[PDB]
């Protein structure tokens, strides 16, 4: 079918987007060194789609 | 006292409302205190003393940054307390800006 | 006794120095609310809990009353 095609495409899309945001998170904690993060999003797309959440204990 | 009813005493001091008028505020107090019921946080009161002194220099009143140092010594000098860190963390967290403190009585 | 009134003194002094600390850090807590919070932290409790509660309860009488 092409429906199972679409299903696997959406699985891959969700997983790749999630891992893209996780990798940018793990690179953002660091510290002419910021040229990696500035170059990878030169116009933005999936830059920060979820704000950093916080609550107190 | 048991801590659970102590929360409801606190709610009637802060708000003028009685403890039978509302139960939602007390329910929020039970919501946060419960499943945090035991102390699990760590204290480092040395760093927080050093952070109050930087704040009192930031007011540009420098005589009062060292008066607090001698008043901060007295809490250890008596030493009848549980943690010196806890009430000071509470009182630092609720801070508003006095902009530079246009007075202080200094006892 | 003497050491039993000196124990009653040693809280009354600390509650008086903490009252100076309360106004120089500019909280909205007065002495009456302070006495409850000092009993709670005498037993030991998360101040991170207490801070979020009082930031809401103070916000529960300036927009809900």
């Amino acid at each position: 079918l092409v429906s199972g095609f679409e299903a696997t495409i959406n699985k891959f899309d969700k997983n790749f987007s999630a891992h893209l945001l996780d990798l940018l998170a793990r690179l953002s904690i660091y510290s002419g060194m910021a040229s990696v993060i500035s170059r990878l999003d030169f116009n933005g797309f999936y830059t920060e789609r979820l704000e950093r959440l916080s609550a107190e204990r | 006292k048991s801590p659970n009813v102590l929360l409801q005493n606190l709610c009637c001091r802060i708000l003028g409302r009685s403890e039978a008028d509302v139960a939602q505020q007390f329910q929020y107090a039970v919501r946060v205190i419960g499943s945090n019921f035991a102390p699990t946080v760590e204290r480092d009161e040395f760093l927080v003393a050093e952070k109050i002194k930087k704040e009192l220099i930031r007011q540009r009143r420098e005589a009062d940054a060292a008066l607090f140092s001698e008043l901060h010594r007295k809490l250890h000098s008596q030493g009848v307390l549980k943690n010196k860190w806890s009430i000071l963390y509470l009182l630092l967290s609720l801070s508003e800006d006095p902009r530079r403190q246009p007075s202080k009585v200094s006892s | 006794a003497a050491a039993a009134a000196a124990n009653l003194n040693a809280v009354r002094e600390t509650m008086d120095v903490l009252l100076e600390i309360s106004r120089i850090l500019n909280t909205g807590l007065d002495m009456e609310t302070l006495s409850i919070c000092v009993r709670l932290c005498e037993q030991g409790i998360n101040p991170e809990a207490l801070s979020s509660v009082i930031k809401e309860l103070r916000k529960a009488t300036e927009a809900l009353k």
